[PDB]
RNA sequence: GCUAGUUGGUGGGGUAAUGGCCCACCAAGGCGACGACGGGUAGCCGGUCUGAGAGGAUGGCCGGCCACAGGGGCACUGAG
RNA sequence: GAGGAAGAAGCCCUUCGGGGUGUAAACUCCUGAACCCGGGACGAAACCCCCGACGAGGGGACUGACGGUACCGGGGUAAUAGCGCCGGCCAACUCCGUGCCAGCAGCCGCGGUAAUACGGAGGGCGCGAGCGUUACCCGGAUUCACUGGGCGUAAAGGGCGUGUAGGCGGCCUGGGGCGUCCCAUGUGAAAGACCACGGCUCAACCGUGGGGGAGCGUGGGAUACGCUCAGGCUAGACGG
RNA sequence: UUCA
RNA sequence: GGGAUUGAAAAUCCC
C-alpha cells in the first residue's frame, strides 16, 4: 500500500543544569506512487519513536498528484521560507532531475519524469515542504475549465 | 588564372579529393571559387567519382584550367564528348 | 583488458548471482549458493543502510559487471544512449545486448560472455559471411552470426553448440542449430529481458 | 538596480586571484634551497613541520613544505616545487615534489608511493 | 545601396561643410531596454545651402576630406532649434566636470 | 501620476481579489478595455462594465472566484492565481511570433499587443504575428 | 579635457584611384561624459570548451583575414 | 577460456570452535597475441605516342616513397599489471607500530598509548595501460542576479535640499511609420557541430547527402503599444 | 595557563 | 635528557 522513504534525522539539543538533553526529529515521505503523497515531521527522545511518529503524521498530510503520465502539467516555482523550489514538467525518459529531498517526495507521488531545482535556502525541511507545497497548487485543464467555466 | 584542380580530403592513406575550381596562387586545401565535383581515388565505393558536368562547362568557357589529372576526370563524365 | 580476474566474488559483492562462468554459476556452486554475502574479512557482518549513492553505483555495477564491459567502454554506450532518439534507458540496453560478443553468447555458441569474447578475438565467429574479431562489433538487425567455416569442428563449438539442440532462445534472435549460424533479428525490448537490474538507477548515476 | 542603471553601470565581472605566484601559472617551478628547517604549527597542533625557504627560478623567495616521514635537503638542493598548502604553517603555500632533483623520494614507504616518489620494490 | 541617415544640423562653422547630429534607437544586447545612441557627420554642402535647424537626409558619399564622407541629399524640414539647443545644452555641461564646478 | 496605468490595472485587480472584492474600479481608458475583453472572455473575470464615478470615467470590474473550501480556512480559489506585468515603461519587452511564451502549458495565457489589435498567446499564434508581451495570467 | 595638418575651403603635387595623403594660400574650426585624450593588456575570425539556457572562458591544430622577417628608415624593378 | 575442495600451503584475523584471501592457485581440457613460412595490395592514369583533324573519340607505353607494409592462407607458444583511495562529504575496516612525536590534511579536521584519519600488513572500494598530482578554463556559484539577488537590525539609503543633463510620462482623435510585428528575397566560404546513409573487419578517423535559425542588405505589408507632428480634454500639476 |  | 605532578602538556619541584 504506502511506502516510506526517511529524508533525514537530526540530533537536536537542549539545555540544562548538567548538560545537554537531546531530541531527535525526521522527516518521513508517504507514497502509493500512484499520485498520493504525505509529509511528516515527527520528534521525539528516541530515533525510532522519531520516525514512526513522523510516518504517522505524514500519512495524516497527503496530497493528490495530478500525475499526467509520470510528469507535472505544469511548471511551478513554490518559496516556502527562504527556500524555493522549481518544477518542471519533463518528457518520458528524462527521469527524476532532483536533489534528495524532492526526489524522495516526488517519486512516491508516482512521478516518473520531472526538471528541478533548489533555490534559496537548501535547508531539507524547508525545501520538503515548498514541495509538498508546490505539487499542492498543481492544477489541471479539467480544473482550471470549472473554475473559469463559471 | 583560375584553374580547376583536386583539393585534398579525407585522411592518412584515406585520400578523398574535391574538384576545384580554384584561383592557381590559393594553398592547395585553400578556399575555393566553387566545388563542382568529387573524386574517390581507391575506388572505395560505387560512387567514387561525380562531376557537376554543366558547371564544369561553365567554368571552361571563363578560363578555367584544368590540372592533367582533373582534366582526365572531368572527360571519364563525358564534359568534353561533344558527339 | 576487460577485468580478468576471480569473478564468482562480483556476484557476491552485488548480492545476486552473475553469469560470469556459465555453467557451474548453474551447478550448486556460483558460490551465491551457500555462501551469498558480499566477499572479503568484513563479508558476514551487518551491512549499514547504503547512501543514494551507493545503491546508484552497486546498481550500475551489476549492469556492467554483468556483460564485462569496462567503464570507459560502458561509459561511451550510455552517453550515445542519452543523445539518441527515444527512452535511454531501454536504447541503452539495446546498445549493450547489440555487442557481438553478447549475441555470440545469447545464441549459446559460447557458455559465459568471457567465453563468446575470446571465441570472436580468435575469428571463430562471422558476420554475414566474413571473419570479425572486434567483441565490441555491433551486430545490427538482419545479420547472420555463423561459426568460423573452418571452426565448426571445432571440438568446444561441438558441446555448446549440441547441447543447443532443442532449446529455445531470445525472442529476437534465431539459432539455426545447423549450419551454427544465428539471426539478430530485432533490437530486443525491455520487455524481452530479464536482467536483475532497474536501469533508471543506472541513469540516475550519471545524472549526478 | 533599476534596467536604466543597469544599462548606465552594468554589472562587475568577478575577477579571481591566484593562490600560486609560481609564476607562469606554471603546473611546477624550480628553485634551490636558501634554508632548510623546521617550524611549529598554529593551534591545536604540535610538531616540528620541515620547511625549506626556495629561491624560484620565476624570481621568487617562498617558503615550501617538504613533506614525508624524512629527507636530504641541505642548503643548496636544488628542488621543484608543486604548490599546495599547509592548512597548519600560516605562509606554506607550495609542496616541494619528492623524487625530483636532490630531493630524494622516501625509502621504504610502501602505499602512497607515487607522491614521495619512491620505485616499486620488488616481491621475492 | 549608399547609406542614406537623417539628422539636424548642429553647425554652419565651416566652409561648405556642416555637422550633422544623427540618432539611431536600438533594443540594449543585454538589458533589452531601448536605448538611444547618436553620431555626428560632416556632410558636404557645396552652395552653403543648408543652416541651423535643418533637418536633412545625409547620403554615403565617395571620399571629400578626411572625416568627411558624405553629402546632403535634400532637407526635410527647416530651423528648428529646439535640437541643436539640446546638442548645445548637452555640450554646455562637460563645461563644469573636471577640476571645477559649474552652476547648473 | 500614474506611470504604468495598465500595471496599476493589473495591480488593482490582483489587490481586490486577495480580499475578496465584488467588483473594483479602474480608471477607464481604450487600452485598458482591450485587456478587460480578453480577461472577461477567457473567463478570469465574471466581466466589465463602463461607469462614472465623480464625473469621471471608470471601469468596473466583476472579479470571479472559487467555491468555499473546507477545513480552517474557508476561503476560495483564486480564478486569477498570477497576474504580472512583463512589458514595461523603461523596458519594454517585444516579440516575434516565433517567440511568443506558452504560460503554464497553456493552462495560462499571455496578453500581448500587436498591430493586428490586442490578442492572447493562441490568437496571435494563429494570425502569426508578435508585438509587445503586455502581461501573463494564470 | 584633447587638438593645430589640428577641422574645413581654393588651387596644386601625387597615385590605378578618392582623400590634409603631401604642399601653398584662406577660414577657425574638429573631438569629448553615448567617455575624447591618456595608461594597461591584446593579432581578429570560422570555431573551441563549458553551461538547461542566457551567459562565461578561449583563439593550439585546420580554414579566412591582418601584421612582421635582428631594430629603424628608404626607394628601385615590376601587372603586382 | 571452461572445469576445478565445504575449500592446499603462506599471510591476515579470532570469543581460538572458527572466519577471510578463495575457484583464486595448483591441476585437467581447450583456443592460440607473439613468432615462423608462403602469397602479396589499392592509392596509377594521365602528361606522352599512334589512329583520328594536335578536337571528340580508342588504342598503347612509363611510373609506388610508404612497403615486402596492409590484408590473405598455413603453422603456432598461456603468454605485462599497475596506480589512487577506505573519518564525513565519498564507494570501501580490521590488527600491529607510534604516543601533540613521527606525520596526514581539498574543506570540516586527525596524532598527547587501546587512532576505521599517521606508518605497515591483511582485507576492501574505484579505475585499468594506465592511475594519481600540480596548473589553468566553465560548472555547481540566482556568489555581479538579462533570464535570475539585494540594502530597518546580516554588507548595503547619499546628512538634507535645489535643481542640470538624462531616464520615465493622464484621457480622446488624426497624419507619418523611427522602435515593434509580418511575408518575400540576397547574403550567411569550406571545415566543425546536428541528422541520415556510407568506407577502413568495429571504432577513433573519413566521405556523400540533408537541415540551418540568428545577424545584417533589399522589396512589399500591418499600426495595437512605444516614438514623432497636429488638434482636443480636465481626473496629474500649477494658479485665483 | 594550552589542547581535549 | 629523567622522575614528581597531569588526561597529556606548560608551570613548579627534585637529580
Ligand atoms: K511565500
Ligand atoms: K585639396
Ligand atoms: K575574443
Ligand atoms: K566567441
Ligand atoms: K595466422
Ligand atoms: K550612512
Ligand atoms: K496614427
Ligand atoms: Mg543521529
Ligand atoms: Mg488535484
Ligand atoms: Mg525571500
Ligand atoms: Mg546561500
Ligand atoms: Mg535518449
Ligand atoms: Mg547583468
Ligand atoms: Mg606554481
Ligand atoms: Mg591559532
Ligand atoms: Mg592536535
Ligand atoms: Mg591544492
Ligand atoms: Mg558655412
Ligand atoms: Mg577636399
Ligand atoms: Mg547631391
Ligand atoms: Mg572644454
Ligand atoms: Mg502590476
Ligand atoms: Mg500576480
Ligand atoms: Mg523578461
Ligand atoms: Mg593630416
Ligand atoms: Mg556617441
Ligand atoms: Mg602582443
Ligand atoms: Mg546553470
Ligand atoms: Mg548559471
Ligand atoms: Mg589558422
Ligand atoms: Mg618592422
Ligand atoms: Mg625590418
Ligand atoms: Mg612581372
Ligand atoms: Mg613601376
Ligand atoms: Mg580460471
Ligand atoms: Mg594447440
Ligand atoms: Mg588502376
Ligand atoms: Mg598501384
Ligand atoms: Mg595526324
Ligand atoms: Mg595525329
Ligand atoms: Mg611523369
Ligand atoms: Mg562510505
Ligand atoms: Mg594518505
Ligand atoms: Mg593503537
Ligand atoms: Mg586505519
Ligand atoms: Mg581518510
Ligand atoms: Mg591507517
Ligand atoms: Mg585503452
Ligand atoms: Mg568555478
Ligand atoms: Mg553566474
Ligand atoms: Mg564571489
Ligand atoms: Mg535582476
Ligand atoms: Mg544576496
Ligand atoms: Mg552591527
Ligand atoms: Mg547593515
Ligand atoms: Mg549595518
Ligand atoms: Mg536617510
Ligand atoms: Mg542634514
Ligand atoms: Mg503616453
Ligand atoms: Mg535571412
Ligand atoms: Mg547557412
Ligand atoms: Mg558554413
Ligand atoms: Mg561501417
Ligand atoms: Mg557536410
Ligand atoms: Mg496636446
Ligand atoms: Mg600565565
Ligand atoms: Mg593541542
Ligand atoms: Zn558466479
Amino acid at each position: 500500500d504506502f511506502e516510506e522513504k526517511m529524508i533525514l534525522i537530526r540530533r537536536t539539543a537542549r539545555m540544562q543544569a548538567g548538560g545537554r538533553r537531546f531530541r531527535f526529529g525526521a522527516l518521513v515521505v508517504v507514497g502509493d506512487r500512484q499520485g498520493r503523497v504525505g509529509l511528516g515531521f515527527g520528534k521525539a527522545p528516541e530515533v525510532p519513536l522519531a520516525v514512526q511518529k513522523a510516518g504517522y503524521y505524514a500519512r495524516r498530510n497527503m496530497v493528490e498528484v495530478p500525475l499526467q503520465n509520470g510528469t507535472i502539467p505544469h511548471e511551478i516555482e513554490v518559496e516556502f521560507g527562504a527556500s524555493k523550489i522549481v518544477l518542471k514538467p519533463a518528457a518520458p525518459g528524462t527521469g527524476v532531475i532532483a536533489g534528495a529531498v524532492p526526489r524522495a517526495i516526488l517519486e512516491l507521488a508516482g512521478v516518473t519524469d520531472i526538471l528541478t531545482k533548489e533555490l534559496g535556502s537548501r535547508n531539507p525541511i524547508n525545501i520538503a515542504y515548498a514541495t509538498m507545497e508546490a505539487l499542492r497548487q498543481l492544477r489541471t485543464k479539467a480544473d482550471v475549465e470549472r473554475l473559469r467555466k463559471g | 588564372m583560375v584553374k580547376i584542380r583536386l583539393a585534398r580530403f579525407g585522411s592518412k592513406h584515406n585520400p578523398h579529393y574535391r574538384i576545384v575550381v580554384t584561383d592557381a596562387r590559393r594553398k592547395r586545401d585553400g578556399k575555393y571559387i566553387e566545388k563542382i565535383g568529387y573524386y574517390d581515388p581507391r575506388k572505395t565505393t560505387p560512387d567514387w567519382l561525380k562531376v557537376d558536368v554543366e558547371r564544369a562547362r561553365y567554368w571552361l568557357s571563363v578560363g578555367a584550367q584544368p590540372t592533367d589529372t582533373a582534366r582526365r576526370l572531368l572527360r571519364q563524365a563525358g564534359v568534353f564528348r561533344q558527339e | 583488458g576487460r577485468y580478468i580476474g576471480p569473478v564468482c566474488r562480483l556476484c557476491r559483492r552485488e548480492g545476486v548471482k552473475l553469469y560470469l562462468k556459465g555453467e557451474r554459476c548453474y551447478s550448486p556452486k556460483c558460490a551465491m549458493e551457500r555462501r551469498p554475502y558480499p566477499p572479503g574479512q568484513h563479508g558476514q557482518k551487518r551491512a549499514r543502510r547504503p547512501s543514494d549513492y551507493a545503491v546508484r553505483l552497486r546498481e550500475k555495477q551489476k549492469l556492467r559487471r554483468i556483460y564485462g564491459i569496462s567503464e570507459r567502454q560502458f561509459r561511451n554506450l550510455f552517453e550515445e544512449a542519452s543523445k539518441k532518439k527515444g527512452v535511454t534507458g531501454s536504447v541503452f540496453l539495446g546498445l549493450l545486448e547489440s555487442r557481438l560478443d553478447n549475441v555470440v553468447y545469447r545464441l549459446g555458441f559460447a557458455v559465459s560472455r568471457r567465453q563468446a569474447r575470446q571465441l570472436v578475438r580468435h575469428g571463430h565467429i562471422t558476420v554475414n559471411g566474413r571473419r570479425v574479431d572486434l567483441p565490441s562489433y555491433r551486430v545490427r538487425p538482419g545479420d547472420e552470426i555463423a561459426v568460423a567455416e573452418k571452426s565448426r569442428n571445432l571440438e568446444l563449438i561441438r558441446q555448446n553448440l549440441e547441447a543447443m539442440k532443442g532449446r529455445k532462445v531470445g525472442p529476437w534472435l534465431s539459432l539455426d542449430v545447423e549450419g551454427m549460424k544465428g539471426k539478430f533479428l530485432r533490437l530486443p525490448d525491455r520487455e524481452d529481458l530479464a536482467l536483475p537490474v532497474n536501469e533508471q538507477l543506472v541513469i540516475e548515476f550519471y545524472s549526478r | 538596480p533599476t534596467i536604466n542603471q543597469l544599462v548606465r553601470k552594468g554589472r562587475e565581472k568577478v575577477r579571481k586571484k591566484s593562490k600560486v605566484p609560481a609564476l607562469k601559472g606554471a603546473p611546477f617551478r624550480r628553485g634551490v634551497c636558501t634554508v632548510v628547517r623546521t617550524v611549529t604549527p598554529k593551534k591545536p597542533n604540535s610538531a616540528l613541520r620541515k620547511v625549506a625557504k626556495v629561491r624560484l627560478t620565476s624570481g621568487y623567495e617562498v617558503t615550501a613544505y617538504i613533506p614525508g616521514e624524512g629527507h636530504n635537503l641541505q642548503e643548496h638542493s636544488v628542488v621543484l616545487i608543486r604548490g599546495g598548502r599547509v592548512k597548519d604553517l600560516p605562509g606554506v603555500r607550495y609542496h616541494i615534489v619528492r623524487g625530483v632533483y636532490d630531493a630524494a623520494g622516501v625509502k621504504d614507504r610502501k602505499k602512497s608511493r607515487s607522491k614521495y616518489g619512491t620505485k616499486k620494490p620488488k616481491e621475492a | 545601396p549608399k547609406k542614406v541617415l537623417t539628422g539636424v544640423v548642429v553647425s554652419d562653422k565651416m566652409q561648405k561643410t556642416v555637422t550633422v547630429l544623427v540618432e539611431r534607437q536600438f533594443p540594449h544586447p543585454l538589458y533589452g531596454k531601448v536605448i538611444k545612441r547618436s553620431k555626428k557627420y560632416l556632410a558636404h554642402d557645396p552652395e552653403e545651402k543648408y543652416k541651423l535647424g535643418d533637418v536633412v537626409e545625409i547620403i554615403e558619399s565617395r571620399p571629400i576630406s578626411k572625416r568627411k564622407r558624405f553629402r546632403v541629399l535634400r532637407l526635410v524640414e527647416s530651423g528648428r532649434m529646439d535640437l541643436v539647443e539640446k546638442y548645445l545644452i548637452r555640450r554646455q555641461n562637460y563645461q563644469s566636470l573636471s577640476k571645477r564646478g559649474g552652476k547648473a | 501620476m500614474l506611470t504604468d496605468p495598465i500595471a496599476d490595472m493589473l495591480t488593482r485587480i490582483r489587490n481586490a481579489t486577495r480580499v475578496y472584492k465584488e467588483s473594483t474600479d479602474v480608471p477607464a481608458s481604450r487600452f485598458k478595455e482591450e485587456i478587460l475583453r480578453i480577461l472577461a472572455r477567457e473567463g478570469f473575470i465574471k466581466g466589465y462594465e463602463r461607469v462614472d464615478v465623480d464625473g469621471k470615467p471608470y471601469l468596473r470590474v466583476y472579479l470571479k472566484y472559487g467555491p468555499r473550501r473546507q477545513g480552517p480556512d474557508p476561503r476560495p480559489e483564486q480564478v486569477i492565481h498570477h497576474i504580472r506585468r512583463i512589458s514595461k515603461p523603461g523596458r519594454r519587452v517585444y516579440v516575434g511570433v516565433k517567440e511568443i511564451p506558452r504560460v503554464r502549458r497553456g493552462l495560462g495565457i499571455a496578453i500581448l499587443s500587436t498591430s493586428k489589435g490586442v490578442l492572447t498567446d493562441r490568437e496571435a499564434r494563429k494570425l502569426g504575428v508578435g508585438g509587445e508581451l503586455i502581461c501573463e495570467v494564470w
